[PDB]
């Protein structure tokens, strides 16, 4: 029951995202989705393909 | 953006990934489109050419 705005990744710094961006890449913010459940985990990130 | 099926894009223009203009020269938010794999004999299981 929220907004789930994407103002955080507008400017950002580097990053790679999920590399799909099906609708409006780098714009998004057009679909509501059920929730923004974000599990807590940290990885090295070099093996981003896996 | 993604390509139409059976396309061949040989453009070498620089990328402007942000609001900062690139003016056709490398810099912040200005990354070259082409990168080389660098194939060498001792590569991984799924890294050979």
């Amino acid at each position: 029951n929220c907004v789930a705005d994407y103002s955080v990744l507008y400017n950002s710094a580097s990053f790679s995202t999920f590399k799909c961006y099906g609708v409006s890449p780098t714009k998004l913010n057009d679909l509501c989705f059920t929730n923004v459940y974000a599990d807590s985990f940290v990885i090295r990130g070099d093996e981003v393909r896996q | 953006s993604n390509l139409k099926p059976f396309e061949r894009d040989i453009s070498t223009e620089i990328y402007q990934a942000g609001s900062t203009p690139c003016n056709g020269v490398e810099g912040f938010n200005c990354y070259f489109p082409l990168q080389s794999y660098g194939f060498q004999p001792t590569n991984g299981v799924g890294y050979q050419p």
